[PDB]
């Protein structure tokens, strides 16, 4: 558009902030301001416009932005993903019979889980995805460890903090990790490209 | 077979408390 200035909305999923800047101003300004105002570290965020990462020196003019366009502030995730998860769109029917229900004894006493063993096709390292039968809670910890082979402990800690701050986890005294309801598990599954696997795990017999 | 090991494996990882 012919306007000299532009209103832009930045959203991180939890909060939205509107900014008015001159179209010749580098977007560095807007990104740093969003991070500062939200009390987040710049290194923990990635800013996208129409699915493309924004570079700090790019201006709204450079990108041909329009008034009230939206910038998405995505959280950082580990750089590499399990090649098992290179297609989020596959139908999950064949994965359901791979799931298994298992009764585990605790001091008070038994609890039923559903699990799905997921093997990295390149390294052959396996991880289990885990579901609690009673409320269909899913271990977000199990999802993250399966999704990101080279994740550091710092990256895992950052992600579990994000889950606590943005989704609706529970703690079970009995079992470690962060457990989330089905809707939250499916939101994470999209983020981790694990949708068919979490679909299967959620539908499987307990 | 592998099923039993998977069962034992899984119980082990769940109880990683």
């Amino acid at each position: 558009g012919p306007e000299t200035h532009i209103n832009l909305k930045v959203s991180d999923g939890s909060s939205e902030i509107f900014f008015k800047i001159k179209k010749t101003t580098p977007l560095r300004r807007l990104m740093e301001a969003f991070a500062k105002r939200q009390g987040k570290e710049m290194d923990s965020l990635r800013f996208l416009y129409d699915g493309i990462r924004i570079e700090a020196d790019q201006t709204p003019e450079d990108l041909d932005m329009e008034d009230n366009d939206i910038i998405e502030a995505h959280r950082s995730l580990p750089a590499e993903r399990n090649p098992l998860y290179k297609d989020d769109t596959l139908d999950h029917t064949p994965l359901i019979p791979k799931c298994r229900a298992q009764v585990i004894e605790f001091p008070d006493g038994p609890a039923t889980f559903v699990r799905l063993k997921c093997t990295n096709p390149e390294s052959k390292v396996p991880h289990f995805l885990m579901r609690m039968a009673k409320d269909s809670s899913i271990s977000a910890t199990s999802m993250f460890r399966s999704a990101f082979p080279k994740a550091t402990q710092e990256e895992e800690d950052l992600e579990m903090r994000w889950i606590r701050d943005n989704l609706n986890p529970i703690e079970d005294k009995r079992v470690a990790g962060l457990w989330v309801p089905p809707a939250d598990a499916l939101a994470l599954a999209k983020d981790y490209s694990m949708t068919p696997f979490i679909n299967a795990l959620l539908e499987a017999s307990s | 077979g592998s099923a039993e090991e998977d069962d034992e494996l899984f119980q082990n990882y769940v109880l990683q408390q």
